């Protein structure tokens, strides 16, 4: 719970720069727009077709509302 | 060479298991990274397997030049008597170069990071924190000596 013990841990070695001495945007763009699409290609067929199925049945439902608010001619004599 | 290589493999696998020392060079490699200062003193064990002797005569031939020795003699020495011995003895030495291989000092850059090597098993934990020094020549080694005999040094064993 406290800081000091939390799990046991052997033979882990990890190494770390300054942060006034290494930049803060390295490579934003070119590795950057990379992995925002790799991570949009690996979860973008599991969140897009609900909301593609939402936007299908507001225009369906908005379309049979206006339906109903026409009227028909099944009234000629 | 054999003999000694394999006494080089156990006095490195020693010196790994002594705590000090690992903090050292560890604290000079995360400090004089990508540098010929971060390397030890003892080189790693690849390139302690795989030299071989005519690497060593070729340290012997580029590094023990005449200029950079200095024999030292302190005590009942008489320095006339030294100078006749070196005269004897260490006259031919060669300072020349090979082929005008001449060596020269380079700078070494002085990094802020760190290194974390961590094994719960181990009793206790070794710690060191170093800033960059001012060097041999810089006349604020005097009061950085004294700064550090400010702050001071401590062991378990002591009475005060
Ligand atoms: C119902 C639940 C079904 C669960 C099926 C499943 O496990 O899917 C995992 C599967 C995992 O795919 P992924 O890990 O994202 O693959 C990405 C890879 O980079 C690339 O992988 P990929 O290219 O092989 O995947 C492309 C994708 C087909 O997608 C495309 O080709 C993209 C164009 C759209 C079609 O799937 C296939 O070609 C095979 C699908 C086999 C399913 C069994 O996800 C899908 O198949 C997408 C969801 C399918 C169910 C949607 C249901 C919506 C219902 C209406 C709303 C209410
Ligand atoms: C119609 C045609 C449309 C074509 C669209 C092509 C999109 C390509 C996106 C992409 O991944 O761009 C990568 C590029 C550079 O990234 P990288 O491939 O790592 O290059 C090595 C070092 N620059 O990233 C960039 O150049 C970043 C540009 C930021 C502005």
């Amino acid at each position: 719970r406290e800081f000091g013990n939390l799990a046991r841990i052997r033979h882990v070695i990890s190494y770390s720069l300054s942060p006034f001495e290494q930049r803060a945007f390295p490579s934003y763009f070119s590795k950057g727009i990379p992995n925002v699409l790799r991570r949009t290609r690996e979860r973008i067929l599991r969140v897009a077709p609900p909301f593609v199925v939402v936007y299908l049945i507001y225009t369906w439902g908005n379309q049979e509302f206006e339906q109903s608010k026409r009227k028909n001619p099944a009234m000629y004599e | 060479i054999e003999k000694e290589r394999d006494v080089i493999l156990r006095e490195m696998q020693e010196n790994d298991a002594s705590m000090q020392n690992v903090v050292f060079d560890y604290l000079h490699a995360t400090a004089f990274q990508g540098t010929p200062l971060a390397q030890a003193v003892e080189g790693p064990s690849e390139n302690v397997r795989r030299l071989s002797r005519t690497d060593l005569t070729d340290y012997l031939n580029r590094h023990y030049k005449a200029p950079r020795m200095v024999l030292a003699a302190a005590g009942g020495v008489e320095h006339q008597q030294l100078l006749d011995l070196a005269q004897k003895h260490l006259s031919s030495v060669s300072r020349v170069y090979e082929e005008d291989a001449v060596p020269g000092l380079t700078p070494c850059r002085f990094t802020g990071s760190e290194i974390r090597h961590r094994d719960d098993a181990l009793p206790l934990a070794h710690v060191a924190i170093a800033v960059e020094g001012p060097g041999w020549a810089n006349p604020d080694n005097v009061t950085l000596q004294v700064a550090n005999a400010i702050i001071g040094h401590y062991d378990c064993t002591y009475g005060g």
